[PDB]
């Protein structure tokens, strides 16, 4: 109705990385709750004009992600880019991203996806050296945004990124 | 890979009476102070448009995807509900304790009602068998949630088989076995919830592990968007609301017409004589007499998954592997390629194994019947 293009997204990552403060800085709704621990999932919604052009994204999150050492194929159907979050002072939420992402490049490698260290602005409790999630990202032939929902820093850059590449994705693919 | 709690500090979280915006008229424990959670059970309680049934359970989930349930019984013209929210998902014995307390309240008899929830609240949770008593000549056995369902001694899966006839059924399964989603529409609430629980413990061995939610009341009716696999229950008074979301991709029962709506092929294209010998067992009296239905279905679950064992990649130093190439490299029919091939993209198979590999590489030693199924 109100937009030139919609697009879904999917924000993953353990409980705790913090997924529900990223889609606050995301979101346009009204009411700003979230419903992860009513019915297991949550989604918001941010409309922007990016170069004239009215862009609607939803962005869908469900409960204990933390349990799937590999998330598979089938949670991403109808997808059209995924935001992978981990914690840069939690180690272990970042080996549960770097499975995921190698499962996304082996069964979804047609997926938009982007990798997010989120809380970073404490360089005592900083276990995930920028060096090694940037090598992986690398690796990957993805991109790599350090953020702190907290702080508001480098939110935005990340998710305009993940917007502009199913922009990208969506007018590329209309080009045969 | 199970989503329900195993270790539950207490036999319930939270009872409340609540009456028509629906609000709580009485509460147990007194001082429960989750405002969230009240909030949220008055229109969990009231799941649907104003304007059926006695009992239904509805399920909310925590930060962990573990599982709350809603045991709710529906005063006569769904003036008030009564409901009760435990990670303990025993549903004939919590329906049987609304009808007493709801009787307690009903006549008014403060003390016993008082004792019963205070006594229960402070029980600590008793192994399989043990008496639970509800009054001096009335006692419950604690539940062995290991054993298969019967029929019609477990409401859920009696209430689905009656409601629901033998293709839909397996329509279901087909679908859950693709990670379709999938979305049960009823007018009556118990039936709606039983379908959904029913159903979904077809599964068994192996657990749904998206989005779960028996019922979803009107202000979440924009969830059935979600484009990750789900199963959902609606009232049918919110059907022509979904109708308008104009969805792609989902499979709908309309249980009370017996009408089931896929854009996929996903039964057809299941191994033809696993379906075939499942259907056939579904359809004798014989083998649907007590757990026959659930044997049925188990047996079904053994002959698709059952070779998981031969692809278990034991090399000493450790640790046990699941080697996929060997899962899906062989098989008895081009049918059954195709379906161990999927299977791999399966969350509900992913977490079965990663259990497994779990469980195996503990060395903690167990049983259950889908083991018994595959020797
Ligand atoms: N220091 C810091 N804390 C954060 C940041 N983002 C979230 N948190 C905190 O981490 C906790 C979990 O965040 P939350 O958004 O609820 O996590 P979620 O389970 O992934 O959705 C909360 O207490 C947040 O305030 C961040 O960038 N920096």
């Amino acid at each position: 109705r109100d937009y030139d293009h919609l697009f879904k997204l999917l924000i993953i990552g353990d409980s705790g990385v913090g997924k529900s403060s990223l889609l606050l800085r995301f979101a346009d709704n009204t009411f700003s709750g979230s419903y992860i621990t009513t019915i297991g999932v949550d989604f918001k919604i941010r409309t922007v004009e990016i170069n004239g052009e009215k862009v609607k994204l939803q962005i869908w999150d469900t409960a204990g992600q933390e349990r799937f050492r590999t998330i598979t194929s089938t949670y991403y159907r109808g997808t059209h880019g995924v935001i992978v979050v981990y914690d840069v002072t939690s180690a272990e939420s970042f080996v549960n991203v770097k499975r995921w992402l190698h499962e996304i490049n082996q069964n979804c490698d047609d997926v938009c996806r982007i990798l997010v260290g989120n809380k970073n602005d404490d360089p005592e409790r900083k276990v995930v050296e920028t060096e090694d999630a940037y090598k992986f990202a690398g690796q990957m032939g993805i991109q790599l945004f350090e953020t702190s929902a907290k702080e508001n820093v480098n939110v935005e850059e990340m998710f305009n990124c993940i917007t502009e590449l199913v922009l990208r994705a969506k007018k590329d693919n209309l080009a045969k | 890979g199970s989503r329900i709690k195993q270790n539950p500090e207490t036999t319930f979280e939270v009872y409340v009476e609540v009456a028509y915006d629906p609000e709580v008229q009485r509460q147990f424990p007194e001082d429960y102070s989750d405002q969230e959670v009240l909030q949220t059970l008055t229109k969990f309680c009231f799941p649907f448009y104003v304007d059926v049934g006695q009992n239904f359970t509805f399920v909310l989930t925590d930060i962990d995807s573990k599982q709350r349930f809603g045991f709710c019984r529906l005063s006569s013209g769904a003036k008030s509900c009564f409901c009760i929210l435990s990670y303990l998902p025993w549903f004939e014995v919590f329906y049987k304790l609304l009808n007493i307390l709801a009787d307690y309240t009903t006549k008014r008899q403060e003390n016993q009602w008082n004792e019963l929830l205070e006594t229960l609240h402070k029980l600590p949770i008793p192994d399989p068998g043990v008496s639970v008593h509800l009054s001096v000549h009335s006692y419950f056995t604690v539940p062995d949630t290991r054993e298969l369902p019967s029929i019609p001694e477990n409401r859920n899966l009696t209430e689905y088989f009656v409601a629901v006839d033998v293709n839909n059924m397996l329509h279901l399964y087909a679908s859950m076995l693709y990670e379709r989603r999938i979305l049960i529409i009823c007018s009556k609430l118990s039936t709606l919830t039983a379908c959904i629980h029913g159903s979904a413990a077809m599964l068994y061995p192996m657990y749904w592990q998206h989005v779960y939610i028996p019922v979803l009341p009107p202000h979440l009716l924009d969830y059935c968007c979600a484009p990750m696999p789900y199963l959902i229950g609606i009232h049918l008074s919110l059907m022509e609301k979904v109708r308008n979301m104009a969805l792609d991709d989902v499979v709908i029962l309309n249980v009370d017409t017996n009408t089931l709506e896929t854009p996929f092929d996903d039964l057809q294209s299941l191994p033809n004589d696993v379906i075939s010998s499942l259907k056939n067992r579904l359809k004798k009296v014989s083998t649907t007499t007590g757990d026959g239905v659930a044997r049925a279905f188990l047996k079904a679950q053994a002959a698709f998954f059952g070779s998981y064992r031969n692809a278990l990649k034991i090399e000493p130093e450790e640790p046990i592997t699941f080697c996929e190439e060997a899962f899906v490299s062989h098989y008895r029919s081009g049918a059954m390629r195709q379906f161990l091939q999927n299977a791999t993209q399966l969350q509900l198979f992913k977490q079965f194994i990663d259990g497994r590999l779990d469980l195996l590489n503990s060395g903690e030693g167990f049983s259950d019947v889908f083991e018994e199924e595959i020797n």
